RNA sequence: AACCGGAGAGGGAACCCACUC
């Protein structure tokens, strides 16, 4: 059934219990941004990492 | 001619010199060594 | 009865693992 509306799905939905895991990938551990932080030493352009 | 400290910076924490002031080194050293005994010593082989 | 702030240090080399194709 449409959660939103009540109306039953015209097709059928196949459903069912499966072994899912959740891999270490997250996404807090990856976004990041940059706005004249540090500079590196030798020639003076930003950081890496 | 010898780059200024900017070329070859170093470092302060772990100064360890760069990798191109240690051949500075060398070269200075060397050539002293080669001023002095050719000044004196002159054996014309330890000069080769 | 009488002033009362304030910074500055982390760099490089090498290796390994992993990710998106």
């Amino acid at each position: 059934y449409n959660g939103f509306t009540g109306r039953k799905i015209t097709s059928q939905i196949f459903i069912g219990p499966t072994y899912y895991q959740r891999l270490k990938h997250m996404v807090d551990d990856k976004i990041h941004s940059r706005a004249r932080g540090p500079i590196q030493i030798l020639n003076r352009q930003p950081m890496e990492g | 001619p010898v780059p200024p400290l900017s070329v070859r910076p170093a470092v302060v924490m772990q100064r360890n010199q760069d990798d191109l002031t240690h051949k500075l080194a060398d070269i200075v050293k060397i050539n002293n060594q080669l001023r002095r005994n050719e000044q004196n010593g002159a054996a014309a082989h330890v000069i080769a």
